[PDB]
RNA sequence: GAUUAUUGGAGGUAGAGCACUGUUUGGACGAGGGGCCGGUUACCGAAUUCAGACAAACUCCGAAUGCCAAUUAAUUUAACUUGGGAGUCAGAACAUGGGUGAUAAGGUCCGUGUUCGAAAGGGAAACAGCCCAGACCACCAGCUAAGGUCCCAAAAUAUAUGUUAAGUGGAAAAGGAUGUGGCGUUGCCCAGACAACUAGGAUGUUGGCUUAGAAGCAGCCAUCAUUUAAAGAGUGCGUAAUAGCUCACUAGUCGAGUGACACUGCGCCGAAAAUGUACCGGGGCUAAACAUAUUACCGAAGCUGUGGAUUGUCCUUUGGACA
RNA sequence: UGGGGCGGUCGCCUCCUAAAAGGUAACGGAGGCGCUCAAAGGUUCCCUCAGAAUGGUUGGAAAUCAUUCAUAGAGUGUAAA
RNA sequence: UUUGGCACCUCGAUGUCGGCUCAUCGCAUCCUGGGGCUGUAGUCGGUCCCAAGGGUUGGGCUGUUCGCCCAUUAAAGCGGU
RNA sequence: UCUGGUGACUAUAGCAAGGAGGUCACACCUGUUCCCAUGCCGAACACAGAAGUUAAGCUCCUUAGCGUCGAUGGUAGUCGAACUUACGUUCCGCUAGAGUAGAACGUUGCCAGG
């Protein structure tokens, strides 16, 4: 549900893939978070799922910062028509994370809590992760 | 449908003589819209904003301030 | 707060930094006012040693070659998917 | 001074400024050879091409 | 003309960044509507700020390489002009940069290279496009390339050091586990660790809301002294409630090794399709697998050796020197 | 013309695609032109942003008026560069 | 094994659907066989595991593939060629 | 060799703040008779003066406060090659941007007075 008010172009290139994380790579906001490790696009909804089944194990208690924005939007051709005539119509909406992305920030909460909350966030996201803390040193 | 099949023939911008070579004196050395580059010593500007050399010489790249860039000829020879 | 350094010699290339950073060695930098600018190398499990003890902000005797200098630490390049350090530059506060 | 270079790989499968290169430095056939005077530009024509030459002093 | 070296120059990509444009997450701050009498209270939209993020049609920045060209220097051999004669305008794969498609296609459309087309030979089991390498002709001569050296079937059942125990090798994934190696950090102990024996399990006390009574348990606890070397207004089996023996303790015996983290290399499961073993090519292999090194040998129409055609560029010896 | 048909399109200009020279395709992604001007042309002199608050008769809170920052975010007949 | 996407063989011809006759293979098991768990008292049932040897009906309305119904059956399996 | 006039250098030159100065110069200053002028106005321009001031501008000095410049080392990306098919690895070369140390409160040519 999460999705920009307004967009100036609707058609865009899918984005790239290779690479590490250009940045967002440490917890600012909050005690605890949850890293990258793999590539892949989270689709707007994964994240839905995830905060939702972060949230209630938590019950109103501490807080949670999303640190990732689908901005992208992707087509889609609803049925398996001819090739090639025009681009399709938007579908959903994208962000791209690589390897030392942090997606999730946690606070307020205790460390054992954090973890098993981004474990049953983690089982909800098509890419692999790994609980971390502030930098320190 | 689709209603994206347009473009404009690719008019041929640009440098066409190089920092160090000798020219003829009313040869074109860069052609662009508007003033990416100025015009210097013995150097013209065309109505296309065009720029062309005055005499014979060498042709010389050169900056104008902080930003901007300029051509020069001179006529050793 | 009395590390070790170890100078470098000229022209570090990939393969040899990227195997001091497979031994537990980290390059590093000296700068600021009481010498000139010198590339060393440091034991990473040292240098985490000082810092536990020290602290961030705290001021180290580290010995290069024949002298030691007293010297704070300026940054440092970190990398977080393998929780190693890098790179550590030093700054000789006199 | 004088270095004596060898083709010793084929110059087919690669592309045409190594061929080029090749030529220029004097060497047709495979296991082919040539002496030269050692001049950086020299030296710059066998660090393009060194994946399919041998080099030795004389 | 071509390549390289040294120089000069045009340019805005990859990457980075937020100084413009737009998108965005938290947080503050105080002003306008607002909840009210023209106002308090909360909540809205905006501005300014703090820290963090995004961009093919954003850029304060900005490569590598490619491009143009030089008094240009060194090696090479093309280049241009005019004219006679053509054929061609169905392209394919691979690798890489991209659009499209579904980060599908042996898909399609561009760009940069190679090969096939029009290219035999050796390897990839067989296999136009992959790796090696470009066949003038003889030879029962030799050196190597890619790939290989148990038998099929030429060459090491070679040396040295390890890993693996599944035939992995010789079909994938999210996830799940120990099965072993390696690298660190760190803690556990003759004042005897880590199992396991048994020896204690409490009580004023469910004290209180006392909840179907409940006295480890409708669910909120108030979670206090401690018989004691040592135990909890009960770790915990429980429980209609109790019955609770210990996993809350320790002298006692055990008399010596012992766990946490990270990081890592190999392996296991997840793993079902149809004529007949059925992707190691087959036999068969615990090295004849994997990894790191070293040294030998094999291996092509490649190179060399010997002889022979033919033709070209020079000497002008037109020899046929070199090709 | 990713068979043909129906549909859509057929010339020109500007961006992106386009891989930092130029050039470069798709029934790839976005938009415009088929003019206008006797001053909106030539020359000579002079002049210089919005927006922002500040604050006040008016007040749309902002129209006009006044001080100061503003860096082209002003404006440039017509799309974009 | 579907509906599709691509357009690589075949347009100097590669027979289209149902049904009959005749089979053959796989297992992702319909029956029979063996087991674990059960919110399995027994009778049973549900779910999961092993397992492919054999067996797996006749009629009405349907061109009908498909589907509904009548009566049985230990069962009236899903697919490929 | 102080000031001024006029030119060349990518603001290392600017912006901001603080402190001193003047008839050799500079300037605010007085007024609109005349030249000339303001889609109103002597605000501006232009004109005639020198009563007054250093307050402002301008000059000098101080500060790195904002802005500007900015290495070293390291990283990303990348040419070539070799592994290979991994959202990759390895070797060689070029070495960014950002950030940090730091620099800088201008250099200098010609001319006349002084």
């Amino acid at each position: 549900m999460l999705l920009p008010k307004r967009v100036k172009y609707r058609r865009q290139h899918r984005p790239k893939t290779t690479g590490r994380s250009k940045g967002g790579n440490y917890v600012t906001f909050g005690e605890f978070g949850l890293q990258a490790t793999t590539t892949s696009w989270i689709t707007s909804r994964q994240i839905e799922s995830a905060r939702i089944a972060m949230t209630r194990y938590m019950k109103r208690g501490g807080k949670v910062w999303i640190k990732i924005f689908p901005h992208t939007p992707y087509t889609k051709k609803p049925l398996e028509v001819r090739m090639g005539a025009g681009k399709g119509a938007v579908e959903g909406w994208i962000a791209v994370v690589k390897p030392g992305r942090i997606l999730f920030e946690v606070a307020g909460v205790s460390e054992e809590v954090a973890r098993e909350a981004l474990r049953l966030a983690s089982h909800k996201l098509p890419v692999k992760t790994k609980f971390v803390k502030r930098e320190e040193l | 449908s689709t209603k994206n099949g347009r473009d404009s023939e690719s008019k041929r911008l640009g440098a066409k003589r190089a920092d160090g070579q000798f020219v003829t004196g009313g040869s074109i050395l860069y052609r662009q819209r508007g003033t990416k580059i100025y015009p210097g010593e013995n150097v013209g500007r065309g109505g296309d904003d065009t720029l062309f050399a005055k005499i014979d010489g060498v042709v010389k790249f050169e900056r104008k301030g902080r930003d901007k860039k300029q051509v020069s000829v001179y006529a050793v020879a | 707060a009395s590390l070790k350094s170890i100078i470098r010699q000229g022209k570090q290339t990939r393969s040899d930094l990227k195997q001091l950073r497979k031994s537990g060695k980290v390059p590093a930098v000296v700068y600021g006012y009481g010498t000139k600018n010198v590339s060393v190398k440091v034991d990473e499990v040292e240098f985490i040693k000082v810092i536990r003890e020290v602290g961030r902000n705290g001021v180290i005797e580290l010995g290069v070659g024949s002298k030691t200098i007293k010297v704070m630490v300026a940054d440092y390049q970190f990398d977080p998917l393998k929780n190693q350090i890098t790179h550590i530059d030093f700054l000789a506060i006199n | 001074a004088k270095l004596q270079i060898t083709l010793t790989r084929s110059v087919i499968g690669r592309p045409e400024t190594q061929r080029k290169t090749v030529e220029a430095l004097g060497l047709k056939k495979t296991n082919s050879s040539v002496v030269v005077e050692d001049n950086p530009a020299i030296r710059g024509q066998i660090n393009k091409v060194k994946h399919l030459v041998t080099v030795e002093e004389k």
